[PDB]
RNA sequence: AUGGACCGCCAGUGAUAAGUGGAAUGCCAUGUGGGCUGUCGAGCCCCACGCACGUGGGG
């Protein structure tokens, strides 16, 4: 499981928050507390690898293993932490999901995002198509007979190098876990 | 007339020229035009003659020259002939009368008086307004405008040492900005080409219009 | 086999972490364990030499040797260690691969990366084109009859001095082990 | 120009061959920045016209 870093440089913004007391005394209007909680927004990139062989080794059976990897992937996309979420609802869904089944070694697309992205525009489209390009050149530089599928929440571009565009996240997960046995 | 955008920088790293003073500044404005014609009449407004507007003075100077002679790039200038250059005709669409066209006018409201131990003098101050009356009084029945009078200071001018080159004095300049209404086309046309007011070599006079 | 150093100065990043424990005893938010593990990221440069002569001496045969060197290069590009990977999937592939066959002496490009690279921009393109420049001037200062080929995961720049751009890593490795 | 004067310790050398620091990890639970507000006369010089109130041109 890898750390999730942004695809564009983001500085932290200092939120000044105050805690007001709901009962007043004369000669003062000071609040109950005063601080500055830090916050930040951005478009995070996330990645994870599942070593099927060793997982079937741990579980022993192959059907239980298949259920564990399917539920793992669905939980990886579905969930979002519960850290400072009650006061800042950040519940979201991944704007791009690309599952690949590799039989030689796992590979991450982190280097695609080394060159930070400058903005004033959006970052979802640029990150998607740039991930596309990196998957294309990487696919033609480390040739391998692997399976590729992806779902996307934006119908503007067509990402060719990412495989066959399935219709929805659970369908993609089902067909990929199926192809992975 | 025509329009161009230019940005002059300081010659060397010790501000030896040109931004050190205003006399060298206008000197760098006349040097770019080699051929110069000059026809005068008993006290009309001058048409010789260049016009320029200083927008900001924090990056050696940001300037806009509108004139008749072609401006030519010189030492320590932009990476091209400009910044930008093109022709403009106050005849385009005739600048239809009664139609609104925006504007940006510089000025120097003044009233002249007799001063003690003088050798009469002019004074930049003419309670409740007086510069509105001054500019709309000079602003004959051509494109009437609005009057954005300010209440601050200041502008200085000193000499670099050259002969026949103004010495050290101060002058205020009001930056009016708005949307001109055209009541006379040839009058506002000729008034823009001439320049509005004295001291056209120190920034005052230049008028630029716009469309709705 | 050479040590792999970054091409740009990188400081360590402390990562505070916690191990929450179930079964609350006091309904406190007290967690079973806290710490701070050190991590770091960057663009590493890697280099290795294979002295064919001594390898053919050890193996004895010339056919076994060729298989060992071909598998060596492919394992060198493919593999990545297993040190703290279960908590951070750092599996990756080299963004630039340059195999050269020299008949006089092996040569490293480490001095090219001595002057650290300042950033706020990317480092892949800058590192690639700078390695190119150093290989060019180095090639015209130490003239030699060698074979050069390289594969790259970026179609932006054109790296001339690194030889003839093969299409893929295993193709480059096949054509280079063959030329050996 | 002194128990000193003159006066070379000194010609040769691989420290060498081998090596994962490695497995595990929510920093968390709570918060108004607030009450109040029209932006409306000394300036240096020259020249021109002037009803001696001033007006315009070039520095």
């Amino acid at each position: 499981f890898a750390h999730a870093f942004t695809v564009h440089g983001t500085t932290v913004e200092v939120d000044f928050f105050t805690a007001v007391d709901d009962i007043p005394k004369e000669n003062d209007h000071g609040s109950g507390h005063m601080n500055a909680g830090q916050f930040s927004a951005g478009t995070f990139y996330r990645y994870a690898n599942v070593n099927l062989d060793r997982l079937v080794e741990n579980t022993g059976d192959a059907q239980t293993a298949r259920t564990a990897v399917a539920e793992f992937l669905r939980a990886f996309l579905s969930t979002v932490p519960s850290g400072k979420q009650n006061a800042t609802a950040a519940m979201t869904l991944p704007d791009l999901v690309h599952i690949a089944v590799r039989f030689d070694r796992p590979i991450s697309f982190a280097p695609a995002f080394e060159t930070a992205l400058y903005g004033s525009d959006g970052y979802t489209l640029r990150a998607c198509q740039e991930l596309n390009n990196y998957a294309e050149r990487l696919r033609e530089v480390w040739p391998d007979d692997a399976i590729r599928g992806y779902a996307t929440v934006e119908n503007k571009t067509d990402l060719a190098a990412l495989g066959e565009r399935y219709d929805s996240y659970p369908a993609l997960i089902d067909a990929m876990v199926a192809a992975a046995f | 007339t025509w329009l161009t955008k230019i940005v002059p920088d300081l010659r060397y790293r010790q501000t030896r020229a040109d931004f050190r003073t205003a006399g060298n500044l206008h000197r760098k404005l006349i040097r770019l035009s080699s051929d110069l014609g000059e026809e005068r009449i008993a006290n009309p407004r001058q048409q010789s003659g260049l016009l320029f507007r200083i927008e900001e003075t924090r990056n050696e100077l940001y300037l806009l020259v509108q004139s008749h002679s072609p401006l030519r790039v010189d030492r320590l200038g932009p990476g091209y002939h400009g910044v930008q250059m093109r022709n403009l005709d106050p005849f385009l669409a005739r600048l239809d009368k009664g139609s609104r066209v925006r504007y940006r006018i510089v000025a120097s409201p003044t009233k002249r008086l007799g001063r003690s131990e003088n050798n009469t003098q002019r004074l930049g101050l003419k309670r409740g307004a007086a510069a509105e009356e001054w500019w709309h009084s000079r602003a004959a029945a051509n494109g009437l405008e609005l009057l954005s009078t300010y209440a601050q200071t200041l502008d200085d001018v000193r000499d670099p040492g050259t002969a026949d080159r103004s010495r050290k004095i101060r002058h205020p300049a009001v930056r009016f900005d708005g949307e001109a209404v055209i009541s006379d086309v040839d009058a506002v046309r000729h008034a823009v080409l001439n320049g509005i007011g004295r001291g056209k070599s120190y920034g005052c006079g230049l008028l630029s219009l716009a469309l709705i």
